């Protein structure tokens, strides 16, 4: 019973603990690579290409 | 596509002219159609 309550508590604060660690580890993994995509990683398809012979 | 255009005597420019403006073998001109959505 009570024991149960206790071991219930011990396994969700293992995954909470976990998930913490995770979620700093993807955080700090993802700032500098969010950096590089962000700035100068953009582009943009002004045009397309298209050979005179169709048109 | 140019590839077609050209028959083989037409590669015959400059030096390797066959001598007994051209127009030299260019690949099929493109045209550069806008697709931003702009005019």
């Amino acid at each position: 019973m009570t024991d149960a309550l206790e071991q219930s508590v011990l396994a969700l604060e293992g995954t909470v603990s976990v998930l913490k660690d995770s979620v700093e580890s993807l955080k700090c993994a993802n700032e500098p690579s969010t950096n590089l995509a962000s700035t100068m990683l953009q582009t943009k398809r002004v045009f397309r290409l298209v050979p005179e012979y169709d048109v | 596509l140019g590839l077609l255009q050209y028959a083989e005597g037409d590669y015959e420019i400059g030096p390797w002219k066959d001598s007994k403006e051209d127009l030299v073998p260019l690949p099929e001109t493109m045209v550069r159609i806008r697709v931003d959505g702009n005019e």
